[PDB]
RNA sequence: GGAAGGGCACCACCAGGAGUGGAGCCUGCGGCUUAAUUUGACGGGGAAACUCACCAGGUCCAGACACAAUAAGGAUUGACAGAUUGAGAGCUCUUUCUUGAUUUUGUGGGUGGUGGUGCAUGGCCGUUCUUAGUUGGUGGAGUGAUUUGUCUGCUUAAUUGCGAUAACGAACGAGACCUUAACCUACUAAAUAGUGGUGCUAGCAUUUGCUGGUUAUCCACUUCUUAGAGGGACUAUCGGUUUCAAGCCGAUGGAAGUUUGAGGCAAUAACAGGUCUGUGAUGCCCUUAGACGUUCUGGGCCGCACGCGCGCUACACUGACGGAGCCAGCGAGUCUAACCUUGGCCGAGAGGUCUUGGUAAUCUUGUGAAACUCCGUCGUGCUGGGGAUAGAGCAUUGUAAU
């Protein structure tokens, strides 16, 4: 938790890019979302740097991985406005494959109520992709 | 150079603290050097 | 079971830390390998807050703070009524002092003074009775401000009797708190 | 039997007078020999701030010398924590 | 109203002292010049890289979703090594190959508001009027506007008080609250402080002594170092001055007698004062081939007829040189690093080597600083004052010292 964000960017990059899909979400839910949490909790803003939102976007490559590991449980660990913010310009700016953003959408219609949780599902419904029935039925 | 909130103007650079003579007045009320003299 | 050491030092983090959610005090036992810190309190929808609040966010405050994996300790919380604010638990403080010797009116001044120290916008206590002698007496204390007719009677203000027996004969405590309207919530 | 000596320091006389004298209170109601409070200069840190003005703080020393068993160190400075 | 009168101040004058502007140079501004000499009026703006906000270039990475094509015999995305490649890094295609719609191209409302300036709301670091005389409650008398309070006098640093008197109350002022200074051989108390006595021990004259070594040889103590408790000062007292009132001045006693001196603290009446990387189908130029984001090199920010200014060093004999003596205090010091360094050897020195002590009233440290004291050289001669400028080499920190 002690790198710079553009370390933290590099080595997302690096363990997303080749890492697997199990392999990448024990690295983001362990390494990348500690790190981010400590970036937003410790800071007196509760903002982030621009390059740790790089690393979340280059982090969804493998969508999988991203789902599993990044936006599951970060808002079972509170999740605030900026995260909202900027994980969702991070869900928006990638072209995801319709399978797991249907399973990201089905987790987070789920979820305790917040509109962090509501902005992601803004983004995820700024898609319109090819939803399985039971996406449609979580909705 | 400023690590906690981006304000090199006025860091007090000694000890390695750095914070700018704008936020060490927030903060004077932390550490606490206050007014005696 | 914990030493008081911990204790006080998460005395020292909540009154820190939990300034306007309400922390009136800490029960806390301890089984093998977990301990558990049940935060006491004023109001406890500060604690529960929207959906589950404050504790979540003290349990991954001390997990990111004081260095615990999740696993090792547990964080758990219980909801009562502030001990100023409630009559009740005042009541058996006033029952208390009468028992071990002490007089109406100091015992009176502490409970009202602790009252009003908790933060209620008023309390009266009502003392009836025979007090060394024969014939009977009440006396009043008041302090604050109450109201004494309406729906907010139902509302805001808190009313406790108990009959505390002495060696003579018995006592009537009458306890009124009346809670701050700004913080009914 | 140790022989351990317990530096004390604080930035307020009442609490470290306090603290100090209840080391002296205790230690002496079941006979330990000792060493009295020894009292170090207070360290008067300052600090020139932009005429210009001084901050000051001053930082107050005790050391006590004790000589006691494991059992009555161990209490004692579980419970002299404030 | 351009009447006059007081404060009350060395950002004012007199008594002066040190001076600047005179010489050289350091440094800030202006001007010129440039490709840039980034930009404000000390900007913690000390300084080759960074910081850099400026130039000469070379580059990455953009742009969401929707939507028409394109398909696994291949769109393509990545692990590559070679041809590369200019100054560097990128970039393209030949394979060894993962390929797997993450497509690729061109578009349509805008994702991106890490593109933002304005409207509201809440509110804030430096604050500052750090409110030192005013306000209003009425009274009355006057159509309105106005009189009084808010005054003949006297007095205080003050509208602070006295007094006369269309008068009668209250608030914030102001005094006042906080924090500091100095004297305590009267307390209370010591190996992270010291003093003395005393053991062991070194030298010198010996007739007793002097100088000491000794982080335990023991003791006492705080005389000095130090932590507090208190105490004291409240103008104590005397005499002028003052309605002989609140008060001022001269003198004595006092550690302290100008409010013993300074600064922080409110309430009421001004700050668009400076942002929050704030929220709101907010208004609005584009929505991106812009670099706004990134880099990576090399030059700048220092350049010079000159002007505005502050400093350093001199013009010497109350001085320069050569020796000797060697007097302080505030600080400050290293961890998951290279800080402060004692000592010993090498080197003319710069410095280097080898260690050691100290996370600290302990070691650096007794910081053996400088000015100063004494004795010799000089002999008033731009001199043996000056040290600007320039040459040569040698070392240290820094990737890189032009």
């Amino acid at each position: 938790e002690e790198w710079s964000p553009h370390v933290v960017y590099e080595a997302t990059k690096l363990f997303v890019s080749n890492l697997t899909a199990k392999e990448s979400q024990k690295f983001i839910n362990l390494i990348l979302l500690e790190r981010f949490r400590d970036n937003i909790e410790t800071s007196e803003d509760h903002s982030l740097n621009y390059h740790i939102y790089r690393a979340v976007k280059k982090s969804l490559y493998k969508p999988s991985a991203f789902f599993k590991g990044f936006l599951f449980p970060l808002v079972e660990t509170g999740c605030n406005v900026r995260e909202a913010t900027i994980a969702g310009s991070v869900l928006a700016k990638v072209s995801v494959p319709a399978l797991h953003s249907s399973a990201a959408l089905s987790y987070l219609l789920r979820l305790p109520f917040s509109p962090p949780t509501t902005v992601f599902i803004k983004i995820l419904l700024d898609k319109k992709y090819a939803l399985p029935y039971q996406t449609v039925d979580d909705c | 150079q400023c690590r906690v909130c981006s304000s090199h103007t006025g860091l007090i650079r000694k000890y390695g603290l750095n914070i700018c003579r704008q936020c060490f007045r927030e903060k004077a009320n932390d550490i606490g050097f206050n007014k005696f003299r | 079971v914990a030493d008081g050491v911990f204790y006080a030092e998460l005395n020292e983090f909540f009154t820190r830390e939990l300034a306007e959610e309400g922390y009136s005090g800490v029960e806390v036992r301890v089984t093998p390998t977990k301990t558990e810190v049940i935060i006491r309190a004023t109001r406890t929808q500060d604690v529960l807050g929207e959906n589950g609040r404050r504790i979540n966010e003290l349990t991954l405050l001390v997990q990111k703070r004081f260095k615990y994996a999740p696993g090792t300790i547990v964080l758990y919380a219980e909801r009562v009524q502030d001990r100023g604010l409630s009559a009740v638990a005042q009541a058996e403080s006033m029952k208390f002092k009468l028992l071990n010797g002490l007089a109406i009116r100091r015992a009176a001044y502490g409970v009202v003074r602790y009252v009003m120290e908790s933060g209620a916008k008023g309390c009266e206590v009502v003392v009836s009775g025979k007090l060394r002698a024969a014939r009977a007496k009440a006396m009043k204390f008041a302090d604050g401000f109450l109201i004494h007719s309406g729906q907010p009677v139902n509302d805001f203000i808190d009313t406790a009797t108990r009959h505390v027996l002495m060696r003579q004969g018995v006592l009537g405590i009458k306890v009124k708190i009346m809670r701050d309207p700004a913080k009914s919530r | 039997i140790i022989k351990i000596r317990i530096t004390l320091t604080s930035t307020k006389v009442k609490q470290l007078e306090n603290v100090s004298s209840n080391i002296v209170k205790n230690a002496e109601q079941h006979n330990l020999v000792k060493k009295g409070p020894v009292r170090l200069p207070t360290k008067v840190l300052k600090i020139s701030t932009r005429t210009w003005e001084t901050y000051e703080m001053r930082i107050h020393k005790r050391y006590i010398d004790l000589e006691a068993p494991v059992q009555i160190v161990k209490r004692i400075t579980q419970i002299t924590i404030e």
